């Protein structure tokens, strides 16, 4: 007796996602989908017990109790919804029976990338400076430092709602006396045309 | 052959007798027991025990001991929404129904001093209150419609996948066949005038069928009850007073003529 | 509503004086459930007597089996003790053979 | 239907014993649930608490380390009993529904880290980074960069503040904290976040932005030898709008 999903999932914002959770099991008493953000308690998405599709707004809950299966289908997907996604099913005696969760991972649609690096300055102090990869596409993917006294944080996506606008962003420091913003993303492959004021 | 899974839920309000009994039936059989002076779950037939893993009785103990709970407190609420005074009862009866043909049946009933309170339809995912007080409940119960839901399942599969696998379990105690012993004997029920006892005993499934017929046609006919004759097998019989009579009995698919 | 109890008193397999059977005495279609029954030996309570269970019908009422081994005789005289709520006076019913 | 549960974050030496109360703020709940979350791992059940009978363990939990008790209809607490690091983790809370059908009813948090020593606790350090000359130039845009370091353990919260009020629109925070010392186990921590708003907005000098970090540090009933109590406390960082 035990319930399957993937680990994983990765899809881009504004498409439909669709969650296959399979089971097996003596008996069966209804399917759970539960949403559960990094470092927060699950939420109640769904309750499934009879056969068939079942809407609740961008989200849909599927059943098939003769296939031992349902799907959580997200559409009109949206940067929100990266969270994990947790499967469970009441067996013959009452008992919860749940599923590792497949953690979804919504990559952004960035259609106009100008690829940039750039220096900031503190506010109070003057020696300290950040550097920061923005605006570059969905496919550069940034990778950490190899050095121990570099620091290089992974991309990161913010929207501007007000304006319908996405980036993501990459941000790098050092007290290293030689640390420069044309040499920060070294470690990872950058666009020939990232621009460096 | 058709058959039954039905369990029972008894709350008494003011108690000696204990104050909630619960008790499962595959046909005429009790198969399962559970109450509160002993809140544990037992078995009551032996091909019980057998079959059902010790995990089976400790999860549907916890289960019972929270039903218990529940039933506690709704018929207290029930006992004051009718400032009803003195001792009063609590049942709920929910059940199976493999029918020969295939077919199913669920049920799922409530009642308040043993009469009808909250009929479930599984069909219309909705209950049916007999007064203002019951009407009270059926709004909150219905107001859960995932409840309802998994209620229609429970009862359409879940039920019937239990009651399949009790079969298999104790088929050598209900898929049996006993058939019955028929006799007539002649014994003037008053003075002068004779009637003539159709007495059948020995046979199971307790469900059986006797009957007089006056050269073809059906007789006015007296009868008893299908009793249980304590060997697990049952016994019953029925009676009439220039004709020729002939006593047509029916038991589990074949079918007798006694011509006296 | 209170259902008051339907008292069948008869032997297991038919009786005949000298042979060992069992007398039934079966209490159903009663509610509530508190319930008091014993068998009787010409008015003497049948010291070793087993029974069923409390028994559950659909129709909401209770029902109940009690059995003794014993020897039918011409002369003894048995019956059945029944006491619930609804019974005012103890009702005893007597075996007819 | 709420569940809430007392502590949120919690700090405890090693040897004591952590008490994560959990109560159901409307209903009664019969049974209550306790999970755990080791990072990363799935959420996994510990114990089932049940009211008028015992607490039912499963197969990794030790009845010995953890204690817990149906109190009220209402209540269930959990207690490790000798704490050790490796009981640092996020506990998670839940009371099931009256009906059958089992819906769980979640609490939020509790997020316990167990420390040999306490003299690591640290809070953090904040500063804020006006947006690049060249960055306004090209994009017509301003992003700004908040950095939280040398903080431990990873209780924090970052949050942004325009002009008095709480902003969400325009900005990104790592989900996980940077080590600074990734070579040695029980480093201190760093967290960077964004804040990219219009041009024309950070251009308006009389435009406040303040990045601001809770920590959720060690308790008034707890003792200090040293340095400042690393207590729970908010760090911040200001930004005024530059023409
Ligand atoms: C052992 C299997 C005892 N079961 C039991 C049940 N079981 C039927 C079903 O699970 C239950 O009625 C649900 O509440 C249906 O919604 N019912 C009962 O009344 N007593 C029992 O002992
Ligand atoms: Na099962």
């Amino acid at each position: 007796q035990n319930i399957d999903q993937p680990t994983e999932m990765t899809a881009t914002e504004g498409a439909i996602v669709q969650i296959n959770c399979t089971y097996q099991t003596s008996g069966f008493n209804g399917l759970f989908w539960y949403q559960q953000h990094a470092g927060e308690a699950p939420t109640f998405l769904s309750y499934n017990v009879l056969d068939g599709l079942e809407e609740k707004g961008r989200f849909s809950s599927f059943l098939s109790r003769s296939k031992g299966y349902s799907y959580l289908l997200l559409k009109e997907l949206q940067m929100k919804d990266s969270a994990s996604y947790l499967c469970a099913f009441m067996d013959s005696n009452y008992q919860l029976i749940w599923g590792a969760g497949t953690k979804l991972i919504i990559k952004p649609d960035i259609q106009n990338p100008d690829p940039a690096v750039y220096q900031l300055r503190d506010s109070k102090s003057s020696d300290k400076s950040v550097c920061l990869f923005t605006d570059f596409d969905s496919q550069t993917n940034v990778s950490q430092s190899k050095d121990s006294d570099v620091y290089i944080t992974d991309k990161c996506v913010l929207d501007m709602r007000s304006m319908d606008f996405k980036s993501n962003s990459a941000v790098a420091w050092s007290n290293k006396s030689d640390f420069a913003c044309a040499n920060a993303f070294n470690n990872s492959i950058i666009p020939e045309d990232t621009f460096f004021p | 052959r058709t058959h039954s899974l039905r369990y029972f839920r008894l709350g008494v309000s003011d108690p000696i007798v204990p104050e909630f009994i619960s008790v499962g039936y595959v046909d005429s059989h009790p198969i399962t027991t559970y109450d509160s002076v002993t809140r544990q779950k037992e078995p009551r037939a032996p091909w019980m025990a057998e079959n059902l893993a010790p995990d089976h009785w400790e999860r549907y103990t916890q289960l019972l001991r929270g039903w218990q709970q529940m039933f506690k407190v709704e018929l207290k609420r029930l006992q004051r929404h009718y400032n009803h005074s003195g001792s009063h009862t609590y049942q709920r009866m929910i059940g199976c129904e493999l029918l020969e043909d295939g077919s199913t049946t669920g049920f799922l009933q409530y009642a308040y001093d043993g009469q009808d309170f909250l009929i479930f339809n599984k069909d219309t995912l909705s209950w049916l209150a007999v007064d203002n007080v019951a009407h009270t409940i059926k709004q909150a119960w219905e107001a859960n419609q995932h409840e309802l839901l998994y209620q229609k399942n429970w009862l359409e599969e879940e039920c019937i996948a239990w009651l399949k696998r009790f079969l298999e379990y104790g088929k050598d105690t209900l898929q049996r066949t006993e058939p019955p012993l028929v006799r007539v004997n002649r014994k003037e029920t008053f003075p002068g005038v004779t009637a003539l006892f159709c007495k059948a005993h020995g046979f199971y499934p307790p469900e059986i069928y006797m009957t007089w017929m006056k050269n073809g046609e059906e007789i006015e006919i007296d009868y008893g009850d299908i009793l249980p004759s304590g060997d697990g097998t049952y016994q019953a019989w029925a009676s009439i007073e220039s004709n020729l009579y002939s006593c047509h009995v029916e038991h589990s698919g074949v079918h007798m003529v006694l011509q006296v | 509503i209170q259902r008051t109890p339907k008292i069948q008193v008869y032997s297991r397999h038919p009786a005949e004086n000298g042979k060992s059977n069992f007398l039934n005495c079966y209490v159903s279609g009663f509610h509530p459930s508190d319930i008091e029954v014993d068998l009787l030996k010409n008015g003497e309570r049948i010291e070793k007597v087993e029974h069923s269970d409390l028994s559950f019908s659909k129709d909401w009422s209770f029902y109940l089996l009690y059995y003794t081994e014993f020897t039918p005789t011409e002369k003894d005289e048995y019956a059945c003790r029944v006491n619930h709520v609804t019974l005012s006076q103890p009702k005893i019913v007597k075996w007819d053979r | 239907a709420v569940v809430s549960q007392h502590p949120s974050w919690v700090i405890s030496k090693s040897g004591t014993s952590v008490k994560i109360e959990c109560r159901s703020l409307d209903f009664q709940a019969t049974t209550m649930f306790w999970y755990r979350q080791f990072p990363k791992q799935s959420l996994m059940l510990m114990a089932t608490s049940n009211e008028g009978s015992k607490a039912t363990y499963e197969q990794g939990v030790e009845k010995d380390k953890f204690l817990i008790n149906h109190a009220s209809l209402t209540l269930s607490t959990l207690t490790v009993t000798s704490a050790h690091p490796e009981d640092s983790s996020f506990y998670i809370c839940s009371a099931r529904t009256s009906g059958d059908f089992g819906e769980q009813f979640f609490g939020p948090g509790t997020r316990l880290t167990v420390l040999e020593d306490l003299k690591n606790v640290f809070p953090p350090e904040v500063a804020v980074f006006e947006p690049s000359e060249a960055e306004i130039s090209h994009t017509q845009k301003a992003t700004l960069v908040c950095l939280a370091t040398g903080f431990y353990p990873d209780h924090v919260e970052l949050s942004w503040w325009v002009n008095g009020k709480e902003v969400h629109s325009g900005v990104c925070t790592d989900p996980q904290p940077l080590k600074e010392q990734p070579a040695l186990n029980d480093s201190r921590y760093a967290l960077s976040s964004r804040l990219r708003v219009s041009a024309t907005f950070w251009q308006n000098p009389r435009n406040h932005f303040r990045c601001q970090v809770q920590f959720y540090g060690l308790s008034e009933n707890d003792e200090w030898t040293q340095r400042a109590k690393p207590v729970t406390q908010i760090v911040s960082a200001e930004a005024w709008g530059r023409a």
